[PDB]
């Protein structure tokens, strides 16, 4: 029912998905990982 | 016509890999020195 789109990713970019975080997110993003700060969560 | 329930959404316009997003909301469906001052003729000139 919802109207469709239609758009394209790389093949090497099938790992991203929402609702999730993939490790090479948390090892090319380190800040919003550290546990010091209250601003910067996940 | 299309505001529902007290909210103003009329102002809206009506009319690899292939993922399909969901519309109106899109989600997965110089200078140098002079002689002096550099130290010659200022120990010198037997004359």
């Amino acid at each position: 029912i919802p109207q469709a789109h239609e758009i394209v990713i790389p093949s090497y970019s099938k790992w991203f998905n929402l609702e999730k975080i993939h490790s090479i997110e948390v090892q090319s993003l380190p800040e919003f990982f550290t546990n010091r700060i209250p601003s910067k969560t996940p | 016509x299309x505001x529902x329930x007290g909210r103003x959404x009329x102002x809206x316009p009506x009319x690899x890999x292939t993922x399909x997003v969901t519309x109106l909301x899109x989600x997965x469906x110089r200078x140098y020195l002079r002689f002096h001052x550099x130290x010659y003729x200022x120990x010198x000139x037997x004359x």
